[PDB]
């Protein structure tokens, strides 16, 4: 069963991207404040307003105030560019996640198990099933038999209980 | 019973893991072994799969002017037929007879799988 | 107040879908602004859409697809076995492409050649795709289907040759053996055998898309 | 603002997913479904 | 505002859809590929060795292809190689012709240049120099 | 008939054409080693 995860909306970007976004946010806000103030010609971009401008720029909500100097506009412009790339990256990767989640076809046939290699599978060492595989005249079961012959660790089980437990423990790698 | 010379080359002729457990023609498995089986069935004859001692496809050494390998073993009467991946060539064609090719091949490029 | 500096700032903010402090009031300024707004919308959507496409489906491309490509390029090395007939094919070729390839291969430092096919296979494996090995197609296809299953054959064959069943010069088996081989070929036996021992016994007969890592946005941070 | 950004991106992303891959689902997957539902009719040969 | 938000997101999403499937499209690169699909039709000469190859084939893929080709109306089979070539040309990529590799490569280099050979060979044959049985030319010609 | 006929009935002493090596023709005449290898292949309308 698939239980999404409360903060799964963060999944499109790695944890390191989110943490660096936060650091970049602080650095941009502080540099905007610094280049707006110590210029004694003027001294509205105090620190709190700098933080608000930066936050709104990242969320693409725009602003009450824009920088007027060349230095403030350089800062603003690179933070605008960064924001545009990062947000588009989030949306694009989320689309990718949801599109492949939607392309995944379950196994629901034998040849499906046969052709792939990710899932391993076995049967009792002694049984009619094994015989059915050994003597099979069709492609699919012949291929499955050839695979089961070259099995390491050994796919065949001593008892049905052993196979059942192997399936249970395998986490979808043993059928 | 004819002696069928051969070489060790996967997947043509390979020693089965239970080599000690088996004896005769059933010591070996591969592409060429089943080919020899079918050839015998069609022609009629019976055979034992001998392996070239030297384990080489023949060649004519210029200094001594002697044939080695399977071609040598075939030209000097030690073998009756060679069922192996022998390449049809002019020098070998002069000394032995070949069948029409049972497998066409050529030179090719191998690279690492792109990742 | 649309001086040149403010004009540049208006335009930059429009492209980044940020705001404006000022908007044009004239008809002419508004036409300019309007077409730049439309342009921006199409271009940004195109960027997002195409990046989604890239991240959704992975297309891995082999740099080489033929021998002339190995000829013309120089970044990828390629060499043969010294012992075998393959080297000789090149040494005496007299086809333009293969003559050029021979000229390269002879004057190559370090040595492109190897001692044994195992050595060449390992050399191809170890390098990150800067060495291509030239060998018989059948061995190539076999190796391709065996573990670790990290090589492939590219392009067509460079030459044509055959394997035959040999018999002693005066032998009475000759005609029967020849007709046997032809019969097997025409009945599809030989194809079937090759399929069995190359593909059916083959060891190695589009999901879990990953989070973007710091590495594929590091440039924007820099 | 943050909520808005996530929600709108989720809407666009999921519509891209929908329009990219078609999934047609059959309403019925068993006989009990024909039993429980009433919108879908079902009948046999008149004599068999 | 609401209308705008829906319409613009729709444009972006549908453009992504367009570009993603344009990127999933795999050509025919093999015979089994032609076999399993159904959208593209394909045939051969009514009389010739290719048809026989298919009729007598014990291989799964070729048996399936034969069953298809036989059970096909209008007939996939053509009268002459020119007829098949023209049918391929005028089919708009819904007909594939099946023929000797050498003729394929030759036709590929003849204007109009709107044909190509896809995949490897299904079969292995050779052309040879023939001499009358028991001729004295045989050995020399072979070596030549 | 054809070139095989022309060789079997002494009318000609060599054939240098694209003549497919086959079992039936191999029985009646001698072929050389193949001078050109080929097979069946798929031709499609070139995607433009
Ligand atoms: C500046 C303003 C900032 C404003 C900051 C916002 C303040 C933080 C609130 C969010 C906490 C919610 C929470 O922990 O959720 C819990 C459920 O718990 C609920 O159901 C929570 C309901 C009450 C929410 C208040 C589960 O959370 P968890 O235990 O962390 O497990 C999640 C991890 N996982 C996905 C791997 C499973
Ligand atoms: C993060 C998100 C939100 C938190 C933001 C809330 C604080 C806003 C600034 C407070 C401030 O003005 O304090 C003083 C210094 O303030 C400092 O020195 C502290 C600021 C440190 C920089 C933040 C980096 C780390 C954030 C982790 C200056 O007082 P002022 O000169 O009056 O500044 C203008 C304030 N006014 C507009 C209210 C008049
Ligand atoms: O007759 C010949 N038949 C050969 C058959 C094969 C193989 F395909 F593996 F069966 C090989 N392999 C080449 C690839 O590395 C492993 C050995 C070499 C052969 N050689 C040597 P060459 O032709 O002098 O190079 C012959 O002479
Ligand atoms: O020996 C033979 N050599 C052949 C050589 C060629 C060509 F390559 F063009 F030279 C072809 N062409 C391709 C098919 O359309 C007719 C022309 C046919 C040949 N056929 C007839 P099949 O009976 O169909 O094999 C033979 O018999
Ligand atoms: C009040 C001030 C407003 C004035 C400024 C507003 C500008 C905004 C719109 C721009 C796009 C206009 C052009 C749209 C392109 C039309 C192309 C078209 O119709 O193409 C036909 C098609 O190619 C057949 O195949
Ligand atoms: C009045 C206006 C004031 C102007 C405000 C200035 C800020 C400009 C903003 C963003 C663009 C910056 C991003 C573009 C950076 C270029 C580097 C790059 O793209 O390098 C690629 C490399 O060449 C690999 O081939
Ligand atoms: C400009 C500020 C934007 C707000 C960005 C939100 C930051 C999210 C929290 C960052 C901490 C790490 C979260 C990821 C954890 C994980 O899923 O492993």
């Amino acid at each position: 069963k698939s239980k999404p995860g409360v903060f799964s909306f963060l999944d499109p970007l790695a944890y390191e991207i989110w943490m660096c976004i936060v650091f970049a946010y602080i650095g941009v806000s502080v540099v905007l404040f610094l280049v707006s103030r110590f210029s004694p010609y003027e001294w509205e971009f105090g620190i709190f307003n700098s933080l608000w401008f930066s936050l709104g720029a990242f969320m693409q909500q725009g602003c009450d105030i824009s920088p007027r100097s060349l230095s403030g506009r350089i800062v603003g412009g690179v933070w605008w560019f960064f924001t545009l790339i990062i947000i588009s990256s989030y949306t694009a990767n989320l689309a990718a996640f949801l599109t492949v989640e939607r392309m995944v076809s379950p196994i629901e046939s034998a040849e499906d198990l046969a052709k792939q290699t990710e899932i391993a599978y076995g049967t009792l060492e002694a049984g009619s099933t094994k015989e059915f595989f050994r003597r099979s005249k069709i492609a699919v079961f012949e291929k499955m038999w050839t695979y089961m012959k070259s099995a390491e660790p050994s796919v065949f089980v001593r008892t049905t209980e052993e196979g059942m437990i192997r399936v249970r423990k395998s986490k979808g790698k043993y059928a | 019973t004819y002696i069928v010379t051969t070489i060790l080359e996967d997947p043509y002729v390979m020693l089965k893991k239970n080599a000690n457990q088996f004896e005769g023609n059933d010591r070996y498995e591969g592409y060429c072994v089943e080919l020899a089986a079918e050839i015998a069935k069609h022609v009629g004859y019976s055979y034992r799969l001998e392996i070239v001692s030297d384990g080489k496809y023949g060649a004519r050494d210029p200094d001594t002017k002697a044939w080695n390998g399977m071609v040598g073993e075939l030209v000097y009467g030690r073998a009756d037929v060679a069922v192996a991946p022998l390449t049809i060539t002019l020098v070998r064609e002069e000394v032995i007879d070949f069948s029409k090719p049972f497998m066409s091949l050529g030179i090719s490029i191998m690279i690492k799988k792109p990742q | 107040e649309f001086g040149i500096f403010n004009s540049l700032w208006f335009s930059l903010g429009a492209f980044m879908q940020q705001g404006c402090d000022i908007s044009p009031r004239s008809l002419s300024g508004r036409i300019v602004g309007g077409v730049w707004w439309f342009f921006t919308l199409i271009i940004i959507s195109s960027y997002t859409a195409n990046l989604a496409a890239f991240l959704t489906v992975e297309r891995m491309v082999s740099p080489i697809e033929s021998a002339e490509d190995l000829a013309k390029q120089t970044e990828i090395a390629y060499g043969t076995l010294e012992a075998g007939s393959t080297k000789e094919f090149f040494r005496r070729s007299k086809i333009a492409v293969f003559e050029k390839m021979w000229t390269y291969m002879k004057s190559a430092e370090p040595s492109v050649f190897v001692r044994t096919t195992e050595e060449g296979m390992i050399r191809v494996r170890k390098s990150k795709g800067k060495y291509a090995y030239l060998l018989e197609s059948t061995m190539n296809e076999y190796i391709e289907q065996r573990k670790p299953c990290d090589t492939m054959k590219v392009g067509g064959n460079l030459d044509s040759k055959g394997y035959g069943i040999a018999t002693p010069k005066g032998s009475a088996l000759r005609g029967p053996v020849n007709l046997a081989v032809l019969k097997l070929s025409e009945q599809g036996v030989l194809d079937k055998l090759k399929s069995k021992w190359w593909y059916d016994k083959g060891e190695c007969g589009k999901d879990k898309t990953s989070a973007l890592s710091l590495s594929n946005v590091a440039g924007v941070f820099y």
